[PDB]
């Protein structure tokens, strides 16, 4: 029977949507379908960033150190698999941003 | 006593300028120092020259003590500040830092040394082409 | 034998680690001569209690999770 | 008037310089300060009462545990005493104040946490506690004596004797208590 | 003991030093050192560093330099006066702190691209950043559609380009650079833009200079 409405995917009017790699495995997975989390991931760790902070140099505008930009794409198979996304149970499956 | 090289210049309120590029794989790590035109290699640190293990060649370890290496070389360079360029084989490679990254940087930082702007410069592309693996990847 | 052993006390016992189900992770505080004051997040093994003091033969770690 | 060890120890002859064992040992309290090492006292109740232990109780226990031979108390408090008047015979110290400092010598700092992940086997840094440290200086000074004690004229209140001695030189050649001691936190300093 | 190591003739040994310094409206300083290998008859002391390249983050002003730090500009070693590096303009540019710090899904991206012609004899290549800007309190959520139909887009292109096409024919490179590093394009385009559709975050990502005479 049918399991979703969307697929899993989001093409709604074209046929056909660019294909994307994997950020884990490589493979090869349509855009609109693929997960995204593009996340705003920073330099050092907690107690580590103070540390880097006082042997600091340059100036201090108060910017401190630049946070990393990982816009990451992952396909099902093993976006799965890596904690992201778990099975949810049945009405679950429609509900969009927790 | 000691010949120092740094130009003939000190002052413990005159500050030296080293461009250092670090590289972080999820194999290897680089640490790299140089000329804030990068065109005269000083200091070349890699974890491969600080463990036996192939598998060693990132860790967190061989970061410390190839980031530790180079500030003692630089104290006798008679620099004291560093511009960070982070990257990590963006081409077409997980355009993440590898592990490696943030404890260089931490051992530098421990060990003295002054930070200067620091960059990522991991080379994103426009394009892309035909990646590791192909239609499916490393599976299992 | 020339080591570092620069003693800190347990601030706060964190939560148990390691599936072996018998680690324990603890917030630190030192006492000693090098820095002092510096707060880590180690792991230990073994019975602890809060204020206890441990001796560290390495002040360059604090590894950490919580889930 | 203060009760002496085995009639013949001052206990305030000694006290706990590092702030570590403390409250980890026995030494210190008006309550410690007996003549007997035998209390059949409830320690090993609550989750720490084992603390409250006199050092040499549990050094007497310790001692006993070899199966068949051992599980008599009576006679593991001798062993202890002969083995304090011989260790006092060599260094004419307070044999507490030696005992006591090898306690605190032959406890490892450090231990690797054995952590393997689909048949591999890798290890972690990992700080030794301090009733922990304790236990395993205790444990592992007495596991040695029988060691040589065994098909030997050498008697246990000498092997313990000679080597609670050693094991508060720190002499990494003569106490097989030590020997580990360094071993896992070396081993220990591998895995981290 | 018995060390693994002894120092045994430096490998910087026949190093010469030289100081940073471009005029434009730089500060005089000499920030930052490059290194050299000495001269050997055939090789000519100050004069390997012809082609020389600095990339280097604006705190080449003392004043509100250390707050617009994010202006990564390229100078290449043009001359040396004994001792001393001499740098004209090579190119401008910014960092990804910038670049990825203005990007959020459900605005619109344009990118202008423009050949300039300055009087002094130099060819240029700048590009142009522009985002679209809300205008109703609503932050931009998946319910908020901040997007400029694509006639709109290229219309502003079109404006931007050719406004800076007609600026940089009227201006020295000392001035260009001083200019485009300055807040006054930012406000200028943000004047003919308004027009088409009112715009945020305006940079001019990049320069590059494509064939620069050396009359
Ligand atoms: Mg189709
Ligand atoms: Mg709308
Ligand atoms: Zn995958």
């Amino acid at each position: 029977p049918v399991k979703r409405r969307n697929a899993g995917r989001s093409q709604k009017n074209r046929g056909h949507t660019r294909t994307v790699p994997c950020t884990n495995c490589g493979r090869q997975v349509a855009k609109d379908k693929a997960v995204k989390r593009y996340t705003v991931r920073d330099m050092v760790d907690p107690s580590s960033k103070r540390d880097i902070q006082q042997k600091l140099a340059f100036e201090n505008e108060k910017q401190g150190i630049p946070k990393l930009y990982v816009k990451l794409q992952y396909c099902i198979s093993c976006a799965i698999h890596s904690r992201v996304v778990r099975v949810r149970c049945a009405e679950d499956r429609r509900i969009r941003r927790p | 006593e000691v010949i120092s090289y740094g130009p003939p210049n000190v002052g413990a309120n005159e500050n030296v300028f080293g461009v250092c590029h670090i590289m972080a794989t999820w194999n290897d790590t680089f640490i790299h120092v140089t000329d804030l035109s990068g065109r005269e290699t000083l200091v070349r640190v890699t974890g491969g020259m600080k463990v036996k293990a192939d598998r060693e060649e990132s860790s967190p370890y061989a970061a410390m003590q190839a980031a530790i290496d180079v500030v003692n070389r630089c104290k006798e360079l008679k620099i004291n500040a560093l511009h960070i360029k982070l990257r990590a084989k963006g081409g077409v490679e997980t355009k993440q830092p590898g592990p490696g990254a943030q404890s260089a940087l931490r051992a530098l930082a421990r060990s003295g040394m002054k930070i200067g702007r620091i960059e990522d410069v991991t080379p994103i592309p426009t394009d892309s082409t035909r990646r590791e693996g192909g239609r499916r990847g490393r599976r299992l | 034998n020339t080591e570092e052993t620069t003693k800190a006390r347990i601030m706060d016992v964190l939560g148990k680690t390691g599936s072996r189900g018998g680690i324990t992770q603890v917030r630190v505080v030192l006492i000693s001569g090098k820095e002092e004051g510096r707060q880590l997040i180690r792991n230990v093994k073994g019975a602890c209690r809060v204020g206890d003091v441990l001796e560290l033969m390495e002040c360059e770690r604090e590894a950490r999770r919580l889930r | 008037t203060q009760p002496k060890l085995f009639g013949k120890w001052n206990y305030d002859e000694v006290k706990i310089q590092d702030p570590c064992f403390q409250n980890y040992i026995a030494c210190t309290t008006t309550k410690s300060q007996v003549f007997v090492p035998h209390t059949a006292g409830r320690y090993q109740v609550k989750k720490f009462r084992k603390t409250q232990c006199p050092i040499v109780e549990r050094l007497i226990g310790t001692l006993m545990f070899h199966g068949r031979n051992a599980g008599k108390k009576a006679l593991c408090i001798k062993v202890v005493k002969n083995a304090f008047e011989i260790i006092h015979l060599v260094t004419g110290r307070n044999p507490l104040e030696v005992f006591v400092g090898a306690v605190q010598n032959a406890g490892p700092r450090e231990d690797s946490t054995r952590i393997g992940t689909a048949g591999v086997v890798r290890k972690q840094a990992v700080d030794v506690a301090p009733m922990r440290r304790v236990n395993l200086a205790i444990y592992f000074i007495i596991k040695g004596c029988r060691e040589s004690a065994f098909k030997s004229m050498r008697s246990i209140a000498e092997t313990l004797a000679d080597e609670i001695i050693n094991a508060e030189k720190n002499n990494t050649q003569s106490s097989w208590a030590i020997r580990k001691k360094d071993e896992i936190e070396k081993v220990a300093k591998g895995n981290r | 003991k018995k060390g693994a190591k002894k120092r045994t003739i430096d490998p910087l040994s026949r190093k010469e030093w030289y100081d940073f310094r471009a005029p434009i409206p730089f500060s005089s300083k000499s920030f930052g050192k490059t290194l050299v290998t000495k001269s050997s008859g055939n090789r000519i002391a100050s004069e390997e560093i012809k082609g020389r390249v600095v990339e280097s983050t604006l705190a080449d002003l003392k004043d509100n330099s250390n707050d617009k730090a994010w202006r990564k500009v390229k100078l290449v070693i043009d001359e040396v006066d004994g001792r001393n590096a001499k740098t004209s303009f090579y190119g401008l540019d910014i960092t990804r702190d910038r670049l990825c710090s203005m990007i959020r899904k459900w605005q619109t991206l344009i990118e202008a691209r423009v050949d300039c012609k300055t009087n002094d004899g130099y060819i240029i290549r700048v590009f142009t950043l522009a985002f679209t800007k809300k205008t109703s309190a609503g932050k931009q959520s998946s319910t908020s559609t901040c997007y400029a139909k694509s006639s709109q887009v290229r219309a502003i292109r079109r404006k931007i380009n050719t406004f800076i096409t007609n600026e940089a024919a009227k201006l020295g490179i000392a001035e260009f650079s001083k200019n485009l590093i300055g807040e006054d394009y930012t406000k200028k385009i943000e004047k003919e833009t308004k027009n088409i559709f009112p715009l945020q975050n305006i940079t001019i990502r990049k320069v590059k200079v494509l064939k620069r005479p050396k009359l």
